[PDB]
């Protein structure tokens, strides 16, 4: 079985959640295997993305529907060609 | 081989550094924008305790 | 043992005059048998039901894999001798029953297809398994290239089963995109109640078995049945069904699934009526074989359907190859050959089969009678435990219609039975070749099993209880 | 003429036969099985005589197999 | 996932409603088993997940057999007949 | 740059949508696997796009230098009849190919949500509106790349498959010979 | 030569003590009984057996006749596969303790015995990384449930044999 | 008991025997030597279903 | 923009700019004579597609198995040393497995394409 | 004798890919800044010369081996924003 391989032969993006839900499973037994569940959870949840888009959905929302402007450290782009420049 | 395993801490180290950095950065940025709304912005989508930087950014 | 014969026999077969086929044919045959006798024992190793993973998790071996695996072997003896052995010394015989050169090879090569489905533990394991058994099961078709009908059925086959074997990919894949896993183990119940897995299993379950044919998708399967040469449909229209049902019941994916049940009803339905007003003897067994599958494909829908199931499987195969037996039997009693690919055609084709050869009549009566369900054959069995894991589980309207498609089916079950013993006019007397040995006895032991195979039904469930529970 | 005298019949002089009139085929076969017969016959003389086989490389960090130590120098 | 996924569909429906000619069923073949290489490619790189690239070698290998024995078939049925029709099956 | 070179992405998709149409619509079956071959040099775009300039390589290799040689090789060798598209033969397609293209569609994009809400699992479909972030670590110190970690994988963790391939490629091999060659 | 991952410790498959859960080829070879040699010598001459007993029920050209030479060398070479088959299988289960094992048991705690006062690893010295070993394992142990199917051996010295 | 079982399944390999005879369009006894080796063969089979049974039956018992 | 993708960019505007020159500068007076395939001077008749041997199919189907198999060991030579000694077996059975094939190929001729016509080597014999 | 009429054009084809090697070395080490072409760089050499570019300011190549780094290099750490690989 290939499964927990990346594409460089280490451990895939997901492994530590998906180890840490075996860890559970392992543990537990058929009836208190909900007990597992938050750990599936932040298994998928690594896999998929889900709350984390729902959570920029929200705050993207309310950021386009303010006009007060906003005083915090900053992101800024930059072309390729000026890493480092200044 | 060796040569690059002597190299690897101080280099995870710096990351590491600004890893930390940037996160604490995005999660002020963010409870700021929110600041007047009923969100909570420091509660982690993940249920263990853990440190999650984040994925997926905002486009800029 | 088996990869071992398919290499020794391209090689040996590639240095071998076409004369020597049946010789060869033979050799194998004595070689099954060996291996089925010598390493038998090994059932030991899945005493308590005690179960391996294999290769890297890649595949599995228990007590239920292995009687698959055993009755496999069994069913390819039986096959290999159909052309191993002339059934008589004419010259019309060789015209009709000669192997090709390739063939052994493709029906062993196939057979490795069908038993590495059945040990599938991984996805990967499964779709390089049933491609391998596709592929094969393409081939068989084609290799009578002289028969247009057989030809069009190759060519029929490919394109169908290679869009269903497209929907399977595709359903492997989706599983994959979900759970970042390509096996069923990682599947646990809190994984099923956390998520929707039900349209990805069920097409996985559609694409698998709309390969051996269920309704609605089932006359393409059995205008290949009856386009293939009598000696190839015997085989095609078994190994597969027996290697993907397999795997399904083991798997259990599609418990209490409603698509499924309806599907099952469907299948009972068409498979029933669909066979009343068919006239060739071939198209009539498809049917047959419809309505089994239909009944098979009931026990997806619980768990614990290992014994009813291998019940089912094991005396359906043993039914399926008598018929097929006592119908090449038959042909040397007909009038008139219809061509060299399938000499026989037509039921009417067996009137008054009774007065040329009486025990052979005596034979089809067994096997008609156990298809349709009559205590003590066989099949009464096999029907009563479906039945018995049916209402365990609460299918009341599903058994309610197996019991109407059973009665609907023993029609055209009848129907050999009933022009088989009619009169005839000119009637045989004597002569002076007979049917082969080997074959007649083989043909002997089914309708033995057939008959008084209940007589140890208890022994068995002894058996059973210590190596499946 | 020259025809095939059978592998069976006699060994020698059918691979006598086959140098003589199937040299493709008789020295691919020749170059195919001589590979894998040396691997196995040849390579534990050559650890035995020649030299050992090398020590493995590293593919990753080596973490010590221990308990953190207290230590002591650089701090804040 | 879009790209993979249509050329998937439109592929089977290209293979289901052909009334024209055999190779078309021939190309929507192949051309299924592409769009579903692609799907299955691009989660294995959002997963950093080589089991996703294994069975998508294992598909190409498999893509290049069938159409072996595939057009083998089509040769064997084309013997005994000299010519396709556009039912050619 | 950044216009065209943002949406490379949607200019391959939408050019495998005109070639299927027109790998569908050929007057020539030539033509047809002229353009599948085109929609293959379009499925190794993607795939650069995407990360997998490897497989963009083996695609080139393996389906046009060989699949699609074979498929010119076999249509030259071979007598074909071919109707063209007309309405008189295929308009009478055209509701069921409206049906099936919205309900395969709509169905292929939902069957990888994990919403208990059906209109919910089409929605997430149309959810990527983010960007990954891309991050450097430097745990790993070998130039392993994938086609090495495929190698090592195959050969190692699942080398059963690797010879059960060999079975499947001894049938690509025997098959044919088989069915295309008359013996004796 | 020290395992990567845990393992069952005398884990039961049967009714005898475990001796080696991935017996090596060497080994299972080596413990073999004479009554596995005349299984092997059994099978060696049954199917040739079988190839004369068949022409004589149904002979292959109506007048009987001996199978050529080349067919009796094709039986009598894949009658010994079978017969070595069957011997293998047969010690393995010794080695699993599914069969009767005692005598297997005590030479095994002799062996080893004598291997621990040469300084010598308990399962021998690997050419392999231990990840390998791992690997070379988890592709071997019980792959003998597949004898029907495909043959598959233990070649590789690793530390993976269920034992204390 | 394990002589009835030996008997019964011999009898399984005569009623083989008698019906591949009359199949064959064959009297009854027509190679009397083929009824004793039915009959070994299918009391072979029996006697080894019998085993695995006895053996079923005391691993059920020791597990007590 | 790097040289690679530059110049995989010049390639083909090159040839279209030469096919261009052709284009504008030759004469083009088609016509019918002119516009004869040529066979050699003379004209044939139009034929059904010519039956040919089965060994021209066999050569290019046999080419995509051999191809695959060729090209599935990409990977190993690309993973030799991390699999070093365990994927060397591996590998040789998997050549050897190919290998049997390739002897099944030989030794029924299957690229071999028969002269039909043979010269006749039977006796003469009058019948006194 | 040697026919040197026939080696004229064999002449000019080694003349000029031996021309246009040489103006094309000449041509990377001028695109370097005055060293050789990096090459079979994998990720891990790709890392860093991006580094390498924090460090410098930008200039390509550059290299310095002063103990601590610039204060700019605190702060001109750059992620990347990858578009959604639909
Ligand atoms: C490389 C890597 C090494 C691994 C592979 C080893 C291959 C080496 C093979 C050497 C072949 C050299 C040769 O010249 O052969 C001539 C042969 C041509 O002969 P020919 O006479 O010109 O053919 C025309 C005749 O008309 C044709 O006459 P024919 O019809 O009589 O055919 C002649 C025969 C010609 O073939 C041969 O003669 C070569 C066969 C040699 C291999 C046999 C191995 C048998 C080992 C088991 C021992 C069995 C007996 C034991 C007795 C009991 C001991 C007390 O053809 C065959 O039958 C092919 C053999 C098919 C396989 C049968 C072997 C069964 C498998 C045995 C498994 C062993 C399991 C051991 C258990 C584990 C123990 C640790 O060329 C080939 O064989 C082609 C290569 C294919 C080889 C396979
Ligand atoms: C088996 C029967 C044939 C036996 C031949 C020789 C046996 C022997 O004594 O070898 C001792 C030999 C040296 O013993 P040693 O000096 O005491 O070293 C002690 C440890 O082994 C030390 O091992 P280590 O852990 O320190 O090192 C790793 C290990 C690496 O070992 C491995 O990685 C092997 C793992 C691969 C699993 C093999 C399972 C067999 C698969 C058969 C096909 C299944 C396909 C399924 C398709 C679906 O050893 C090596 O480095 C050897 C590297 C390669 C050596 C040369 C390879 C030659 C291959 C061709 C042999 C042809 C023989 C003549 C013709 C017969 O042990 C080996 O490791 C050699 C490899 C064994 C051959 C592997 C394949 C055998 C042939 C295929 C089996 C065909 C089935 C036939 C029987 C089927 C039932 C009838
Ligand atoms: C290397 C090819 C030469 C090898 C054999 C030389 C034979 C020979 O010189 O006597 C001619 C002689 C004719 O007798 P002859 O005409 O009465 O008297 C000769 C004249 O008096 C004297 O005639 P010659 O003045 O031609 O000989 C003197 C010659 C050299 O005298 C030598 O033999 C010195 C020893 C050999 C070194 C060759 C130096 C020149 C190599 C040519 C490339 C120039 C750069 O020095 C030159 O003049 C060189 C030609 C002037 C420059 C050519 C223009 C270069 C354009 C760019 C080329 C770059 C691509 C290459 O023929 C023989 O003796 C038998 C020749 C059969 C040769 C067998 C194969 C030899 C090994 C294979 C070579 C494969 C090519
Ligand atoms: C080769 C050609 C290649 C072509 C590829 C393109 C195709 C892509 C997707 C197609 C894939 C193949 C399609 C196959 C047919 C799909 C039919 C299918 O799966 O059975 C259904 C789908 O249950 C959906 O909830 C799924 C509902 C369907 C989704 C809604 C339809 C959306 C269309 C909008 C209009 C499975 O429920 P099921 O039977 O277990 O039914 C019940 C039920 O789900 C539960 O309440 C019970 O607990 C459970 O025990 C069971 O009894
Ligand atoms: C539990 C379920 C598992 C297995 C149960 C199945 C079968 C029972 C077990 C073993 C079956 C083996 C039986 C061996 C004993 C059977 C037996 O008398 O010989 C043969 C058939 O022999 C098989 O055709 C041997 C075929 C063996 C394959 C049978 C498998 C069915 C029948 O004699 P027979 O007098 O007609 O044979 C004579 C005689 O041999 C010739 O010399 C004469 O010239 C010729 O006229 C011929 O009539
Ligand atoms: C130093 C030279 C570079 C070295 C080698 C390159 C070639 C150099 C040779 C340059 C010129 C000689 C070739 C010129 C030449 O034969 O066309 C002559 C006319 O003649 C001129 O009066 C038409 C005016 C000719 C325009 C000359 C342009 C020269 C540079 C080309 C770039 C014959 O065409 P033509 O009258 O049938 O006119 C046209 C023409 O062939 C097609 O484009 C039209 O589509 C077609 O309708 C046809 O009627
Ligand atoms: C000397 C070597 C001869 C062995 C060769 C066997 C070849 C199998 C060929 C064809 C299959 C026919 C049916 C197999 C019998 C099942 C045995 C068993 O009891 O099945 C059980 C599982 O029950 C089930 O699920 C239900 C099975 C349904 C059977 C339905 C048919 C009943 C009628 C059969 C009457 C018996 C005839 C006896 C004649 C005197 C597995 O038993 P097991 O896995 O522990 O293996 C047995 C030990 N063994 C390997 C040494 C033999
Ligand atoms: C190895 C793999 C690479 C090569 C694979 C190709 C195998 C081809 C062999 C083959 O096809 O055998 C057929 C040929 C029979 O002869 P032919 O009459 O031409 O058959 C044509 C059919 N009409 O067979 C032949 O006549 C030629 C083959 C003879 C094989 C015997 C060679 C034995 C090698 C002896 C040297 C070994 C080197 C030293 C070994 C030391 C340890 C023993
Ligand atoms: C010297 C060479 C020639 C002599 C060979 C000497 C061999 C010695 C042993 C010979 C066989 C003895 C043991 C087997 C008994 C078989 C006897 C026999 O021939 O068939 C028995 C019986 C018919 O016997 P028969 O009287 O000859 O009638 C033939 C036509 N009326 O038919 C039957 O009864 C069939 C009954 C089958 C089912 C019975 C199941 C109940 C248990």
């Amino acid at each position: 079985t290939a499964a927990g391989i990346s594409l460089t032969g280490g451990r895939n993006r997901c492994f530590s959640e998906w180890q840490s839900f075996m860890h559970c499973t392992a543990k537990t037994d058929a009836k208190s295997r909900a007990q597992c569940l938050p750990n599936f959870e932040d298994y998928m949840e690594c896999l998929h993305h889900t709350k984390e888009k729902a959570r920029l959905r929200e705050i993207e929302s309310v950021l386009k529907q303010k006009k007060e402007g906003l005083e915090a450290p900053p992101v800024k782009v930059i072309p390729v060609k000026a890493i480092g420049l200044v | 081989l060796w040569a690059r395993i002597y190299l690897m801490p101080l280099l995870q180290a710096e990351e590491d550094r600004q890893t930390v950095r940037r996160s604490i950065a995005q999660l002020e940025r963010e409870k700021e924008i929110m600041k007047g709304t009923g969100f909570d912005v420091d509660k982690s989508v993940y249920n263990d305790g853990k440190f999650h930087a984040p994925a997926l950014m905002i486009p800029p | 043992m088996l990869i071992l014969a398919i290499i020794s026999l391209i090689t040996f077969v590639s240095m071998s005059k076409l004369s020597d086929n049946r010789a060869i044919i033979r050799l194998i045959n004595i070689y099954l048998i060996l291996v089925l006798v010598l390493d038998s024992f090994l059932y030991l190793l899945f005493l308590n039901n005690q179960t391996y993973t294999v290769m890297g998790e890649l595949l599995i071996f228990n007590s239920f894999t292995f009687y698959i695996d055993m009755l496999i072997y069994f069913i390819m003896i039986v096959i290999s001798s159909l052309y191993g052995y002339n059934l008589y010394n004419n010259n019309l015989y060789k015209t009709l029953f000669e192997p090709k050169k390739e063939l052994i090879i493709l029906f062993l090569i196939n057979i490795l297809g069908a038993l590495l489905i059945v040990h599938s533990n991984d996805f990967i394991t499964l779709f390089v398994a049933i491609e391998l058994q596709s592929y094969s099961i393409y081939l068989i078709t084609a290799i009578y290239n002289s028969s247009y009908k057989a030809s069009k059925a190759s060519m029929l086959y490919f394109f169908m089963g290679g869009i269903l074997s497209i929907l399977i990919a595709y359903s492997i894949n989706t599983y994959y995109s979900v759970l970042n896993s390509y096996t069923l183990h990682s599947l646990d119940s809190l994984i099923i109640n956390t998520l929707d897995l039900n349209l990805i299993l069920i097409a996985l379950s559609l694409g698998l078995l709309f390969k051996i044919g269920i309704a609605p998708l089932h006359k393409w399967l059995i205008s290949i049945y009856e386009n293939t040469p009598i000696l190839i449909t015997i085989y095609i229209s078994l190994i597969p069904k027996i290697s993907i049902l397999s795997y399904l019941v083991l798997s259990n994916i599609s418990i209490n699934s409603l698509v499924i049940s309806i599907l099952a009803i469907l299948t009972l339905l068409v498979g029933s009526v669909g066979g009343l007003l068919q006239i060739k003897i071939k198209r009539l067994l498809a049917f047959s074989g419809l309505t089994n599958a239909g009944y098979m494909m009931l026990l997806l829908l619980l768990n614990n359907n290992e014994f009813s199931y291998l019940y089912y499987i094991t005396q359906y195969s043993i039914s399926h190859l008598a018929i097929f037996m006592i119908i090449i039997f038959s042909i040397y009693y007909i009038n008139y050959i219809n061509n060299q690919y399938n000499p026989i055609i037509y039921v009417n084709q067996l009137k008054g089969l009774i007065h040329d050869n009486a025990y052979l009549v005596l034979s089809m009566a067994i096997v008609v009678f156990s298809f349709i369900g009559i205590p003590p054959l066989l099949g009464f069995f096999g029907k009563l435990n479906i039945l018995m894991s049916i209402l365990n589980n609460g299918y009341y309207f599903i058994s309610i219609v197996l019991i109407v498609a059973s009665l609907i089916s023993a029609l055209y079950y009848l129907y050999l039975l009933n022009v088989s013993i009619q009169d005839k006019n000119n009637i045989l007397i004597n002569s002076n070749e007979t049917v082969s040995s080997v074959l007649s006895y083989i043909l002997s032991s089914l309708i033995i099993l057939i008959t008084f195979g209940f007589i140890y039904n208890s022994l068995i469930i002894d058996i059973f209880n210590v190596y499946f529970n | 003429i020259n025809a095939n005298p059978g592998f069976w019949n006699g060994p020698f002089r059918y691979l006598r036969w086959s140098a003589h009139n199937r040299p493709h085929l008789f020295f691919a076969f020749a170059i195919g099985i001589a590979g894998p017969v040396a691997a196995l016959t040849l390579t534990p003389l050559r650890r035995k005589y020649l030299y050992p086989d090398h020590s493995p490389l590293p593919q990753s960090y080596p973490l010590p197999q221990r308990a953190r130590e207290q230590l002591t120098g650089f701090d804040d | 996932m879009f790209i993979g996924t249509i050329i998937l569909v439109l592929s089977f429906l290209g293979f289901v409603f052909n009334r024209r000619n055999i190779i078309l069923a021939f190309i929507c073949l192949e051309t299924m088993l592409l769009g579903i290489n692609l799907i299955l490619l691009r989660n294995s790189v959002l997963f950093d997940d080589i089991s996703g690239s294994l069975f998508a070698i294992v598909i190409i290998i498999l893509a290049g057999v069938e159409s072996a024995i595939g057009l083998s078939l089509l040769v064997s049925y084309y013997r005994l007949r000299g010519v396709i029709n556009s039912y050619g099956i | 740059m950044m216009y065209l070179t943002y949406y490379f992405i949607e200019i391959t998709i939408f050019l495998a949508i005109l070639c299927t149409i027109f790998i569908i619509s050929a007057k020539n079956p030539m033509v047809s696997i002229l353009y599948m071959i085109a929609l293959f040099v379009i499925a190794a775009m993607y795939l650069y796009l995407i990360g997998l300039g490897i497989f963009s390589l083996l695609y080139i290799m393996i389906y046009i230098g060989a699949i699609a040689v074979l498929f010119l090789f076999i249509i030259t060798l071979l007598d074909i009849n071919s109707t063209e598209l007309s309405v008189k033969s295929n308009i009478r397609d055209l509701p069921l190919v409206l049906i099936s293209l919205i309900v395969l569609t709509i169905s292929g994009l939902m069957i990888y949500s994990n919403d208990s809400i059906l209109i919910n699992k089409l929605l997430e479909a149309f959810g990527n509106d983010y960007n990954t972030i891309i991050t450097q670590d430097w745990f790993n110190i070998e130039n392993t790349t994938l086609l090495t970690t495929i190698g090592n994988v195959l050969l190692t963790n699942n080398a059963f498959i690797l010879l059960v391939l060999a079975i499947v490629l001894l049938l690509g091999i025997i098959g044919p010979i088989s069915i295309t060659m008359k013996h004796k | 030569s020290t395992p990567l991952v845990k393992t069952s410790v005398n884990y039961s498959y049967g009714d005898y003590p475990l001796i080696d859960a991935d017996p090596h080829f060497k080994r299972v070879v080596g413990y073999m009984r004479p009554s596995d040699y005349g299984v092997i010598g059994l099978a060696t001459a049954a199917l040739p057996a079988g190839i004369c007993f068949a022409e004589w029920l149904d002979p292959v050209k109506g007048k009987f006749a001996r199978p050529s030479v080349k067919f009796l060398r094709v039986a009598t070479m894949l009658g010994f596969a079978v017969g070595f088959g069957a011997a293998y299988a047969r010690s393995s289960l010794r080695f699993f303790g599914v069969t009767e094992n005692a005598r297997e048991y005590k030479k095994d705690e002799a062996q080893m015995a004598a291997r621990k006062a040469a300084g010598l690893e308990p399962y021998g010295t690997s050419s392999l990384t231990p990840e390998l070993q791992e690997i070379a394992a988890k592709n071997s142990a019980h792959s003998i449930a597949g004898l029907f199917i495909f043959p598959w051996f233990n070649f590789v010295n690793h530390p993976y044999h269920g034992r204390e | 008991a394990l002589f009835t079982s030996l008997v019964g399944a011999s009898g399984l390999g005569f009623a083989t025997k008698f019906l591949s005879n009359k199949i064959r369009l064959k009297p009854a006894g027509y190679y009397p030597l083929g009824y004793v080796f039915s009959g070994v063969a299918w009391a072979g089979l029996g006697l080894v279903l019998h085993n695995v049974h006895q053996h079923s039956l005391e691993v059920l018992e020791k597990k007590k | 923009m790097n040289t690679f993708i530059i110049f995989i960019i010049l390639i083909p505007i090159v040839g279209f700019a030469l096919l261009a020159v052709n284009i504008l500068l030759a004469v083009y007076k088609p016509y019918n004579e002119k516009l004869g395939a040529f066979e050699c001077g003379l004209t044939s008749f139009n034929q059904t597609r010519l039956a040919f041997n089965a060994a021209f199919i066999l050569v290019a189907i046999l080419f995509l198995p051999f191809d695959l198999e060729i090209s599935t060991l990409l990977p190993y030579v690309m993973s030799i040393y991390l699999v070093s000694n365990y994927g060397f077996t591996i590998v040789l059975l998997f050549l050897l497995i190919l290998i049997i094939g390739f002897v099944y190929e030989i030794n029924t001729n299957a690229l071999k394409i028969n002269k039909h016509n043979k010269p006749n080597t039977d006796s003469l014999i009058y019948k006194l | 004798a040697i026919p040197f009429e026939a080696l004229l054009p064999y002449g000019i084809i080694f003349g000029l890919l031996t021309a246009g090697g040489g103006a094309m070395q000449v041509l990377h080490v001028y695109r370097n800044g005055g060293v050789r072409d990096r090459f079979a760089i994998d990720q891990w050499d790709s890392q860093m010369m991006e580094r390498d570019l924090r460090l410098n300011g930008g200039q390509g190549r550059k290299q310095v081996d002063q103990a601590t780094a610039p204060e700019a290099f605190k702060h001109n750490h750059v992620w990347k924003s990858e578009r959604p690989l639909i």
